[PDB]
């Protein structure tokens, strides 16, 4: 249906959210947080 | 027939992500490759995998059973129709046939299935064809052929109480689930834990307790989780034998706080090499902290995180940042604060929420009812 | 369409903008954005200017006034930037000021310097003490003071009789 | 030429003539809902 | 062997449709048409789909006596252009049957646009609507005789206005037109309200926002508001042109309202990308808003190729990195200048400060001040200050400083609890309840 | 209170742990589960309704 100007114009996908939240926030998810305890 | 070959593609899985052994896909995999006829294993990781430095003529020779093994199925076929019976021509090819799709991914499939479909005196005739698309549909993560197969099965096979490969179907769409994106159905479909007691998805029958573990962990109210995983007994011994899977069971039920990120390393380690878990091993993650964090919120309203720190060993800015982010994913609703660092949670949803759910079916719903009584005069 | 390259264009456009600006028109700063998306784009350097202006305003400026009137210091734009100097603003003087906070002057507003001479002691005593009735900022209302009643439950009641004569008027 | 297209107009008017016949037959319905 | 099925199914189009409009039109006034004689919009797209072909057509169309099933029956059998489009006006004035000047004048003129020669046969459809605007114009000076031109050929007529508006655009724009179609307005003001305006103002905003800006203030004082809004199609896009209006006018809280009303009123399918392409824009205005969810509850795959930019845009708005700001700007920012995206650019910052600070803000009910000026990538105490003031800007929660160095005293805010606020609102709930019952009337009223 | 309750709130500074509840609200619930019902109807009915039109 032209409608007079738009005619010229769950695999892995709803885990999206989680991982564009953790894209540069907790990366590995458990290597330093396994690992957090030996910190102090 | 399909225990390793389902091996088979715990190496595919186990080959895919890491490249720690770089000799793995000669030992265990020409080991594989010189049992159960296997060919295509190797025909179609010829390429993924190293030089294969030559694997042509100790292929060769198998190949060359293969051959004499097809060979006198072009005989059989001729020679079973002079064997004065029925259909014997379909009962002498459907056996090396389906041990075709033993060797070979979908050739011997496909040329098989098709004529030893055609003919269906019991559901077990379907259904063996319809396990030996799901044999590959395990291997390769398909959707067309292990769907429909049990859509197909969906549509016939609910006659006759065997109830064995009538929970098979259960099983399978557990299976197919937790492959993808399961909350509920593995749990509800994995209900049937005692009551399989051999299979070839029942290559580790233990493993498969972990399966139902590591949904039931997810899937299931409190309640609902002490009567199965603490109040079922006939579950108990496969979870007993299991130290640290039943450790982090009991601790979570008891609250035992700065053993959980232990436990769940473990658990999260075993999430890195098992399969058709990496759709799952980050959001596991934040799903059972988030799970945990369920009932640590519903313990107080008075509550600091220096509490929460020595409850779990280094939280501090870890969990500022960390409860930051899961009030930023919008739910567990508390105020972590700064120096007056008092973590106050709230109360339930009735207030004013419950008094507005249903106008926020009745905006979109009733804008249905708006433009679809809209819909008569025109 | 023969229209040659006039240079006056840039910073007539640029008075045009700085004074639509002052005068608080962000809808006609973005409607003078939009009948020029062509040369605004890296050319028209004094239309360039005033939309990283734009993004220090799109910032809030009371710093960035300051630190954007560094770089405008000679096209006899000084009628207009004098009513920038005007425009900025007294949200603080709104809040906490009025005869005492010391001094605001670390925070670059034009108007919230000069320490104590009378220009901004008739600033901080200009026509009153803005927030207006009950109330100075020597000690803040921190609004304004409204706080007024549960009056409206009446006129609500009020709403219910007209509903009761619309449920009448439905049946 | 304002008087003539007017007439046509007075059909707007006619719109009231269809829900008149309309709630008139609503009436007759209830008539032998009050004769039962 | 399948053009002689036209010849068959082809002339039962205007046999049903088109003889069963004119003949149900001549009496049984305002179910005159609109019942099947607007079946027209898709009956007349499907007439351009379903189904030499040019001249035959045309050719021979006004006779006498309504003879027309012999002559349809004509332009059946004759299967086996200059002055062919005005050939309808060549065999003879039409002279009679005036809901059919306008039927003829549209259903066979207007394949040529489904043709697509746009050469000689343009040129000849704008003389083809010389004639239509002739019969446009002249039905209030020379056609005293009856309606004939409101109650059927204005729903024909806005649909051929649209006709009009697919010929003047393949070429040209149109300025005669506007004063045209306002005039057009005049005759059907206060008289009998066509939507007609709002067709032309659609596509006035459409290429307006192309290329003319003062004209929005003119809707202003032009906002006749029709609430009709029969289609709910037009009314729907009307509010994505002005939805584009208010992005461009800056107006985002009621953008978001009203922009995923004029979504969720698009009943529409055919997944090509109208929906998803007029959506992306529609919720350009909730990147400018300072919160945007992640886009995976609105991406159809075929928006895909489109949104290749538009993901990774998304990821720089729920991030604040001046890497991805500048590269999704100077690599990603093609195709959507066709659009017009660049006014994103100068607050991408603020989306990423108002994100901030809504997490932090829903987060904490104290911060400080010298360290809100590090959780994100702030610049110093007085840029926060600066920015805690910034942050309300409009009236925002709670944050009093604490005015001497305790650097914040914010408190969350309290009172939403159960008690007045809902009850000072669900006042105007049931009131469009009550709406919604006086459309249960109009629901009675129908018949 | 954690695992089990008989819904006392942690009520820290008052001195009594105050028990309170209303369970029967239920005139909510129940016309909840009605909407979600009622336009599960009205969307098997849109069907005929957009069916035997056009």
């Amino acid at each position: 249906m032209s409608e007079k100007k738009q005619p010229v114009d769950e695999d892995n996908w709803d885990d999206d959210n989680v991982e564009d939240d953790f894209s540069n926030q907790l990366r590995a998810e458990l290597e330093k947080h396994g690992y957090k305890m030996e910190t102090s | 027939p399909k225990n390793p070959d389902l091996r088979i593609a715990q190496l595919r899985f186990l080959l895919s992500l890491p490249e720690h052994r770089g000799d793995a896909a000669v030992r265990d995999e020409l080991m594989a490759a010189v049992r159960d006829n296997n060919m295509a294993p190797y025909y179609e990781a010829l390429c993924k995998s190293l030089d294969w430095q030559i694997d042509v003529d100790l292929l060769n020779k198998m190949k060359k059973a293969n051959e004499d093994e097809l060979k006198r199925l072009d005989e059989e076929l001729e020679d079973a129709e002079k064997n004065l019976g029925e259909s014997e021509i379909r009962d002498a090819m459907m056996a090396k046939a389906e041990y075709l799709c033993r060797i070979g991914d979908k050739e011997g499939a496909l040329t098989a299935f098709r004529k030893t479909y055609d003919k269906t005196v019991a559901l077990g005739h379907r259904l063996d064809i319809v396990f030996y698309l799901l044999r590959i549909g395990l291997f390769y993560m398909d959707n067309d052929l292990i769907t429909r197969n049990t859509e197909k099965a969906k549509s016939l096979i609910e006659e006759g109480g065997d109830w064995d490969r009538r929970n098979r179907l259960k099983v399978y769409q557990g299976l197919y689930c937790v492959a993808i994106r399961d909350f509920k159905q593995a749990a509800e479909l994995f209900l049937d834990t005692v009551s399989t007691f051999t299979s070839y998805e029942l290559m580790d029958y233990k493993t498969f307790v972990t399966y139902t573990v590591y949904v039931s962990m997810i899937a299931l109210e409190r309640p609902d989780l002490r009567e199965k995983v603490i109040k079922g007994a006939e579950i108990l011994e496969v979870l007993h034998s299991l130290p640290a899977v039943r450790q982090y069971l009991f601790s979570l039920y008891e609250c035992r706080y700065s053993v959980f990120f232990q436990s769940l390393a473990v658990v999260e380690q075993e999430m890195k090499k098992d399969w058709l878990f990496a759709p799952h091993y980050r959001y596991y993650v934040r799903e059972m902290r988030i799970h945990a964090y369920s009932q640590l919120l519903e313990s107080y309203r008075s509550l600091t995180l220096g509490y929460m720190a020595e409850a779990f060993g280094v939280g501090v800015e870890f969990i500022d940042q960390e409860l930051s982010r899961f009030i930023a994913a919008g739910r567990l609703h508390c105020k972590i604060d700064k120096v007056n660092e008092i973590v106050e949670t709230n109360r339930p949803d009735s207030k004013n929420w419950q008094y507005q759910e249903t106008i926020k079916k009745g905006d979109l719903l009733l804008n249905r009812v708006q433009k679809l009584s809209r819909v008569i005069n025109m | 369409e023969q229209l040659p390259e006039s240079a006056y264009m840039h910073q007539l456009l640029g008075l045009n903008l700085l004074f639509l600006l002052s005068q608080n028109r962000v809808a006609e700063f973005h409607t003078e954005l939009e009948r020029l998306p062509a040369k605004d784009i890296q050319t028209n350097v004094y239309i360039k200017h005033p939309v990283s202006l734009e993004q220090y305003l799109m910032e809030g400026s009371y710093n960035k006034v300051f630190l954007a009137k560094g770089n405008i210091p000679a096209e006899s734009y000084t009628f207009f930037i004098d009513i920038l100097l005007d425009t900025i603003r007294d949200e603080i003087a709104g809040c906490i000021e009025k005869a005492y906070e010391k001094i605001l002057f670390t925070e670059a507003t034009r108007i919230l310097f000069f320490n104590t001479p009378k220009k901004m002691t008739d600033y901080a005593k200009k026509r009153g003490w803005v927030l207006g009735p009950n109330n100075y900022y020597s000690f803040a209302s921190q609004q304004q003071k409204p706080e007024d009643t549960t009056i409206p439950s009446t006129e609500l009641a009020k709403q219910v009789i007209e509903y009761a004569r619309q449920l009448e008027m439905i049946v | 030429y304002l008087s003539k297209i007017e007439e046509l107009q007075l059909i707007v008017n006619d719109k009231s003539q269809n829900l008149r016949r309309l709630q008139a037959q609503r009436n007759e319905l209830n008539a032998k809902v009050r004769l039962l | 062997p399948p053009p002689p099925a036209p010849q068959d199914v082809e002339m039962k189009e205007e046999a049903a449709t088109g003889g069963g409009s004119t003949g149900e039109a001549d009496g049984k006034t305002a179910a005159a048409a609109a019942e099947h004689s607007q079946r027209e919009l898709d009956t007349v797209t499907l007439e351009d789909i379903k189904e030499g072909k040019e001249p035959r057509f045309v050719l021979r169309a006004l006779r006498m006596l309504p003879s027309t099933s012999r002559r349809l029956n004509h332009y059946v059998l004759y299967k086996a252009l200059l002055p062919f489009l005005e050939e309808p006006m060549d065999t003879e004035a039409d002279l009679q049957f005036r809901p059919r000047t306008g039927k003829a004048a549209s259903t066979p003129l207007l394949p040529e646009v489904e043709a697509y020669l746009q050469l000689l046969v343009v040129i000849f459809m704008m003389n083809s609507k010389r004639y239509k605007e002739a019969q446009k114009i002249s039905d209030d000076l020379m056609q005293k005789i009856s309606t004939q031109n409101r109650r059927a050929l204005d729903l024909v007529a806005a649909k051929c206005y649209y006709y009009h508006a697919r010929v003047y655009e393949f070429l040209d724009k149109l300025d005669v037109v506007r004063s045209f179609l306002h005039a057009r307005l005049r005759t059907a003001t206060l008289r009998h309200d066509a939507d007609g305006q709002a067709t032309l103002l659609n596509l006035l905003l459409r290429n307006y926002l192309h290329y003319s800006l003062y004209d929005q203030a003119e809707k202003l004082v032009s906002k006749s508001v029709f609430p009709e809004q029969a289609n709910n199609n037009e009314w729907a896009r009307y509010l994505y042109y002005t939805g584009r209006i208010k992005a461009i006018q800056l107006e985002y809280s009621e953008a978001r309202r009203t922009m995923t009303n004029a979504l969720r009123k698009a009943p529409q399918h055919t997944a090509v990308g109208f929906k998803q392409t007029v959506h992306k824009l529609l919720i350009v205005v909730e990147l400018l808003l300072g919160e945007i969810p992640d886009r995976l509850q609105f991406r159809q795959p075929s928006l895909k190729r489109s949104l290749m930019p538009y993901f990774l845009l998304t990821q720089a708005v729920r991030t604040g990195n001046l890497a991805k700001f500048n590269q999704v700007l100077d690599q990603f920012g093609e195709k959507f200048q066709a659009d017009g995206t660049y006014t994103l650019i100068i607050r991408l910052r603020h989306n990423v400060i108002k994100t901030g600070v809504r997490m932090i803000s829903l987060s904490y009910s104290r911060i400080s001040l010298a360290d809100i000026a590090q959780k994100l990538q702030l610049d110093s105490p007085e840029d926060a200050e600066f920015i805690v003031a910034k942050a309300i800007r409009d009236g925002v929660i709670e944050a009093s400083i604490n005015h001497e160095k305790g650097y914040v005293q914010s408190k969350e805010m309290i009172d939403i609890y159960s008690t007045r606020e809902p009850q000072l609102a669900f006042h105007q709930r049931i009131s469009f309840c009550l709406d919604i019952h006086n459309m249960s009337v109009k629901a009675m009223r129908f018949p | 209170i954690l695992d089990k309750k008989f819904h006392g709130i942690l009520d820290q500074g008052e001195g009594v742990l105050i028990i309170f509840d209303e369970p029967p609200v239920d005139k909510t619930y129940e016309a909840a589960l009605e909407t979600i019902q009622n336009m599960s109807k009205v969307v098997d009915s849109l069907y005929n309704k957009a069916k035997k039109l056009t």
